[PDB]
């Protein structure tokens, strides 16, 4: 399964 | 001279010259944590000056214990120690120990308040659980997990800071002083997940009395088999409270609050109903939480004594050079 690679901390 | 000094608050950090542009990012018991640039790694790091490690046996044995565990409990979801050093060059002199760790981008405080898909929600929770599992494997029960203790990166990686104010994430058996086990930390995970979904601290309040009320108000009174298990004094307060049934999980966490989506919603809620359990004997374990359908999608096996002060300085110094 493809895990997320982005998280908008900005 | 390999070292230089930088004044940070009422503290001086005397650091290797490779660590540059020190700036404070943390202030809490243990002390000031500074962010810094590491010129040798071409990377940002966090530098923590242990607090008064040779003030007494108690401080010394805890410093030594902190060092050994950080140096050998490594994992992708626990903040890694990159270096440790002292500016003093003899035992006579030896006073300060500096820990250099990874620096990530932020706390969970930020992320909790933003609305996240189930993929991110559950991938974060998966990493949390994995990091907690490795801690426990190493014999470390945290007891004070919370959003400010858990740090994240821009690619959705997550690490746990260390191992023991906001008391809102502490488990009822601590609150009540009944002794505790590994799944003490599952409650905290429940609180953080609940707050991720609701965007509000689940159990606020001034103090532990207020705390308990919010817990029973929402979750309902625990049963007598929980109360019997209480020390008589705490058992007499806790049995005089209103006998609440609880608001129930479908209403504490309705579909509305979530973003398959109904049976991802209901999986999240089922996981929450198994972690947000007052009685530790009836509360889910880390292994079981990792095995839950909501979390299990990411599953990857690859991831899941008396001494003088002097004598303690010898032992710690050995560790600094390691
Ligand atoms: C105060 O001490 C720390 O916040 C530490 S100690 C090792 C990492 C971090 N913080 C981070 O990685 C990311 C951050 C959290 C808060 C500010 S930046």
């Amino acid at each position: 399964p493809k895990r997320p690679t982005t998280l908008n901390l900005f | 001279n390999q070292f230089y000094s930088v004044e940070v608050g009422d503290s001086t950090f005397t650091v290797l010259k490779r660590y540059q542009n020190l700036k404070p990012i943390g202030s809490g018991a243990q002390g000031i944590v500074c962010a810094a640039y590491d010129a040798v790694l071409d990377r940002n790091v966090a530098i923590k000056k242990l607090s008064r490690p040779f003030q007494n046996q108690t401080h010394a044995k805890r410093a030594y214990r902190e060092l050994v565990l950080m140096k050998c409990v490594n994992h992708k979801n626990i903040i890694s120690l990159l270096n440790v050093f002292t500016p003093q060059k003899t035992l006579e002199e030896f006073q300060d120990v500096y820990l250099v760790m990874e620096l990530m981008d932020a706390n969970l405080c930020q992320v909790i308040q933003m609305e996240l898909d189930h993929e991110r929600m559950s991938y974060l929770l998966y990493q949390m659980l994995c990091g907690i599992k490795h801690l426990h494997s190493a014999g470390i029960i945290h007891r004070d997990l919370k959003p400010s203790n858990i740090v994240v990166k821009s690619d959705c990686t997550l690490k746990i800071l260390d191992f023991g104010v906001t008391r809102y994430y502490r488990a009822p058996e601590v609150i009540l002083g009944m002794g505790y086990k590994e799944n003490v930390d599952i409650w905290s995970v429940g609180c953080i997940m609940g707050e991720m979904v609701r965007h509000k601290i689940l159990f606020p309040g001034r103090d532990y009395i207020d705390q308990w009320n919010k817990v029973i108000e929402q979750l309902g009174t625990p049963c007598p088999e929980f109360m019997k298990k209480l020390q008589p004094t705490v058992r007499n307060y806790v049995e005089n409270r209103p006998k609440y049934a609880g608001l129930t999980f479908p209403k504490l966490f309705p579909d509305s609050l979530f973003p398959h989506n109904k049976l991802k919603a209901s999986q999240a809620r089922d996981l929450l109903s198994k972690m947000l359990v007052i009685d530790p004997a009836k509360r889910i374990s880390v292994d079981d939480a990792l095995q839950h359908p909501y979390i299990n999608v990411w599953y990857d096996p690859a991831e899941v004594r008396e001494h003088t002060i002097e004598e303690w300085k010898e032992l710690i110094y050995k560790e600094v050079m390691n």
